[PDB]
RNA sequence: UGAUAUAAUUAUCGUACAAGCACUCAGCUAGUUAUUGAGAGACACUCACGAGCCCAAAA
RNA sequence: UUGCGUACAUUCCUUAAUAUCUGGAACGAUAGAUUAUGAUUAGGUAGUGGAAAAAAAAAAAAAAAAAAA
RNA sequence: AUUAACAUAACAACAU
RNA sequence: UUUUUUUUUU
């Protein structure tokens, strides 16, 4: 049971073997996916090895300040007009709150 | 339960890079900043008399 | 340019539906596997007749015997 | 085409499942198979399931 | 309920023609009976440019001989111009009955699809190749003596001969032509008073 | 049986599902862990109990909601 | 294309150049084995030609 | 990959993100130096790239 | 060290709690309703809006009507029935994706359910028919392949 | 940070892709050259 | 030959424009770092275990 | 009286959508080939977010691949 | 031996 | 050695 082919052009009873892997000599090319030679994918998953180890999700990228106005980075212009140039962008302290008395 | 497992590799990213940063160990790579040079205080060109 | 002329045929229906989809043409090899009754007709015709579903549908695929437009009072496709 | 010079060789659809039976079964109700290594059951389900 | 009975008086060059009469099929097409019918009453007041919707002393723009003959510009009068009850345009209607006869009306419109406004025109003759393009709303009842006058004033270049106006407008208080398919029953899952009752919150 | 799917007890003795509270009390989900067999199915069946969508992460699953309760009465009838 | 009434072609030649064991190839390298034959069949007034290199990139060119 | 960018809260995941889609208009610029066709066109060539003549059809009649 | 400790509320000397409900075993889970009716705005007002004339409303309204016993036909908010089938195939180098659309200002309600069921019905067996002539080509070729090897040991030994 | 840059790997990629290339050949570029040979030589070593 | 067109950069309410730098090219040069921090209604990724988690320095 | 010139169509063809709600909670699945009348769309300083690239170095996976040789 | 800026030369052009 | 440890429970 399990193993005719069942074939177009009415009715034929070919027996068949049923084999998951082959090398085309008899049917169908079907290389195993042990092998990143043979593989169709660029990252594979099964074949393990010392290179083809990944996270399995995209990793956060590095983003340069001053690098290009198109760029993704963050502001650079207040930084340096509408913003205090005195190396601590505000009075030394902790609990400063504009001459009123903080809140403690 | 040993042999028979699913295939982690996420697990194994982690496990083999481990190994090898602490392979790593120190390094000496270091770069010089302007006053570990040997030098001088004083200016050199002064404001007054020349553009 | 023959003033005798006659009207074009309506659109045609095409034996297979997965060609009008599909990204190429089905080759003759491959439409050698269609099932047909003693009719000569294919089996599947049982199911689905095969007709135009839209407007403008099988002219923009080329199956028509002629291209036509707005213009043309023969043509019927979607206006704006 | 209706006797070919070797027996043709063509696996199971891969649109539909396996008899438990088979030693290709991955379901969890698959009978016991004594097997060694080298051993690998259909991949169609298992590279799906990377970790089940 | 009954049908609706409008009328219309038509003055050519100044002088009195008489009085046609139009039935508005209201059970088919109640919302293009129904914009027909406030039209003609002047019932709603002014408008966009805060004139009255009134079809009163309105110029016929296009008079075709045996072909047809368009008019209903309220706006400037020309023919670039119109205005619904609704609003500007208003969407169209099932296509159920045919261009088949005299003194058929149907609403007009614009290079777009969905352009129809208080613009009309009455059918001279049989227009097979109008046939859904237009909605057909109104049978004219009696009158005929005044659009075969009417007739008279056109060109084959749409010119008008003689000035052609409507004086007087208003409602009477007291066989159709074919039909392109046959229509039948179908599931409504949506009540209708739903889609009004959206509009407000509910 | 008729699953295609089954779970894991933890040592102790309890079923691998907890919930979890992210963006300052604002994203209740719950979370379940240890699951093998035909997921695929599972997440149908899941999604079907539950009334609400259901997200495959990296070895765990995560349902819209706060359903522990029921997640762990439906798994006990399983057994 | 067809020139003349179809009576005449402008591609002639393919020159195609592939590696053996670069993971670049693969593309290629599967397409020698399945369509290749298929389209060669399709199209025989078109020569084409193949190339192997190891240490170096694929790449096409074509004649006209 | 997929169609396009899926918003649902179904496919919220880090491992949805990035790829990009193969197309033949972008893949001849992408990756290629442009060339100028400034002081490059030849006498053949009309400005539409239509075939152009250098010769009278008297002369080249005689000629052929 | 360092001490996290969580918020909580307080009501009438009782800790509140989400909202949470235990499970009612069932034998037959019926269909459920199509998430593209959501896509409209009168639905959309429906459940947005908390109140008795939406609550009545609710009632009214026939939710049985755009269900479909049929995989790869679906509702759309365009109005009208999409029929879907998606396939692939790298070896043959063949991918069809069906996005056929039945309206109803067209046909009809019902008629354009059919038609539709009927489309996705035919485009199966269409599929399963060329992947059974697939299989004989493979083969063919094969004893092809087979022929022309001992063709070219042919002359080796010549 | 420069155009010179982009000389030098434009010359570095139009040789590093060929074989028995001698050391008057490759320039400054001769130790890469041989590093790469070896690395690429790994392959062919068995047990 | 016909038609058409106010170098570039920063600040500024203001293309502000008769304000500030630059003849040109080559080399160098301005957001570096959590064994110690983190999700706080102007935006916060992911893995393992689970009512339990981590284990410091010797080794 | 009747006229006419004029700025802007996603009619045609080719792309794009990452702060949980665009159908999609669909289909397919051995790892996605881009929806043919499909709805909203795609001017932008400051601030914020997503994604593709930068020819190099390291890794003890650079020959199970048609035909030809 | 060596890139650019920079310096000189040769050839190429006709509806003018 | 640090942190956490339901306010519900027929």
């Amino acid at each position: 049971n399990a193993e005719r082919g069942d074939a177009d052009g009415g009715t034929s009873a070919l027996r068949v073997t049923r084999e998951q892997f082959h090398d085309g000599s008899r049917g169908l090319f079907r290389p195993h996916p042990f092998n990143r030679r043979f593989a169709r994918v660029r990252k594979p998953v099964f074949p393990i090895e010392a290179r083809n180890l990944r996270l399995m999700y995209k990793r956060k990228s590095k983003r340069r300040r001053g690098r290009g106005d198109k760029s993704n980075a963050k502001g650079i212009r207040w930084k340096h007009v509408h913003q205090q140039a005195g190396r601590y962008k505000g009075p030394r302290s902790r609990t400063f709150e504009g001459g009123k008395l903080p809140l403690y | 339960d040993i042999f028979g497992l699913p295939l982690r590799p996420d697990i194994l990213y982690r496990c083999y890079w481990f190994y090898r940063r602490a392979i790593a160990g120190w390094t000496e790579r270091m770069q010089l900043f302007k006053w570990e040079w040997p030098g001088s205080k004083r200016k050199l060109r002064t404001q007054q008399r020349s553009g | 340019v023959d003033p005798n002329m006659t009207v074009d045929p309506p659109a045609p229906k095409p034996d297979r539906l997965l060609d009008l989809w599909a990204n190429r043409w089905l080759y003759p090899d491959e439409l050698d596997g269609i099932k047909r009754n003693e009719s000569g007709e294919p089996v599947v015709s049982e199911i689905y007749d095969g007709r135009e579903h839209q407007k403008g549908s099988y002219q923009r695929r080329g199956l028509t015997a002629s291209y036509r437009w707005y213009p043309d009072p023969q043509s019927a496709h979607w206006r704006p | 085409p209706l006797q070919p010079s070797f027996t043709p060789s063509v696996a199971f659809p891969a649109h539909k499942p396996v008899p438990l039976n088979s030693p290709l079964s991955p379901s969890v109700h698959a009978a016991p198979q004594v097997r060694r290594p080298g051993s690998v059951v259909r991949m169609n389900e298992v590279i799906r399931h990377w970790w089940s | 309920l009954p049908n609706p009975l409008v009328h219309l008086d038509i003055s050519i060059g100044g002088r009195d023609a008489g009085r046609m009469v139009f039935q508005l099929f209201a059970d088919t097409h109640p919302i293009t009976a129904e914009n027909f019918r406030c039209l003609c009453t002047g019932e709603t007041g002014l408008g966009y440019w805060m004139r009255p919707r009134w079809y009163k002393s309105t110029p016929f723009h296009r008079i075709v001989p045996g072909f047809m003959c368009q008019g209903g510009d309220i706006h400037r009068g020309d023919g670039r111009g119109g205005e619904c009850i609704y609003g500007q345009f208003f969407r169209d209607e099932r296509f159920l009955y045919k261009h088949s006869k005299r003194g058929l009306l149907s609403m007009a419109k614009a290079r777009r699809q969905h352009t129809n406004n208080s613009q009309f025109f009455i059918t001279f003759d049989a227009c097979p190749w109008l046939d859904g393009e237009h909605v057909v709303f109104g049978q004219l009842q009696s009158g005929a003596e005044v659009l075969d006058q009417i007739e008279e004033q056109g060109t084959p270049g749409g010119w008008r001969k003689r000035p052609v106006e409507i004086w007087n407008c208003g409602e009477l208080l007291l066989e159709r032509p074919e039909k392109l398919y046959e229509p039948s029953e179908q599931v409504i899952p949506i009540p209708d008073d739903v889609y009004i009752k959206a509009r407000r919150g509910f | 049986s008729h699953v295609p799917y089954k779970v894991v007890r933890t040592p102790s003795g309890n079923l691998p599902v907890y919930s979890r509270v992210r963006k300052h009390g604002t994203e209740v989900t719950t979370i379940v862990r240890h699951a093998f067999g035909d997921i695929t199915a599972m997440k149908k069946d899941l999604v079907a109990i539950c009334e609400a969508p259901v997200r495959e992460r990296l070895g765990t699953l995560e349902v819209k909601g706060l359903h522990v309760l029921k997640i762990k009465q439906w798994l006990r009838s399983l057994g | 294309m067809a020139s003349r009434g179809g009576t005449l072609w402008h591609l002639k030649e393919v020159v195609i150049q592939y590696s053996a064991s670069g993971n670049s190839s693969q593309g290629l390298r599967f397409f020698f084995r399945h369509l290749l034959h298929r389209w060669k069949q399709r199209n025989p007034q078109v020569q084409v030609h193949t190339v192997e290199n190891k240490y170096e990139a694929p790449k096409a060119t074509f004649k006209y | 990959i997929a169609d396009r960018v899926r918003t649902s809260w179904t496919y919220r995941h880090s491992r949805y993100s990035g790829g990009v889609r193969f197309s033949l208009p972008r893949f001849m610029v992408t990756k290629r130096t442009y060339l100028s066709t400034k002081f490059r066109r030849p006498s053949t060539v009309t400005k539409w790239g239509n075939p152009q003549y250098t010769l009278p059809s008297n002369v080249q009649r005689e000629m052929q | 060290g360092t001490q996290r400790v969580v918020q909580k509320r307080r009501h009438q000397m009782r800790i509140l709690h989400p909202a949470q409900t235990a499970y009612v075993p069932v034998e037959q889970r019926p269909p459920p309703i199509p998430h593209s009716l959501t896509a409209s705005s009168t639905v959309k007002r429906l459940l947005n809006n908390n109140t008795v004339a939406a609550k009545e409303a609710a009632k009214r309204i026939n939710w049985g009507a755009y269900i479909s016993h049929q995989r790869g036909v679906r509702w759309h908010p365009q109005g009208a029935w999409r029929v879907q089938f998606s396939r692939r195939n790298h070896e043959r180098n063949f991918f069809v994706r069906c996005e056929c659309y039945f309206r109803v200002g067209t046909y009809g309600f019902q008629m354009a359910k059919d038609l539709a069921i009927r489309y996705r019905q035919r485009l199966e067996k269409e599929w399963e028919e060329l992947q059974e002539q697939w299989t004989k080509l493979d083969i063919l070729e094969a004893e092809q392949r087979a022929k022309y090897k001992e063709k070219r040991e042919e002359h080796l030994l010549l | 940070c420069n155009p010179q840059q982009t000389r030098r790997k434009q010359q570095y990629a139009s040789i590093i892709g060929k074989q028995g290339l001698s050391k008057k050949q490759c320039g400054i570029f001769w130790d890469y050259y041989k590093r790469k040979c070896k690395k690429r030589r790994s392959t062919k070593k068995f047990i």
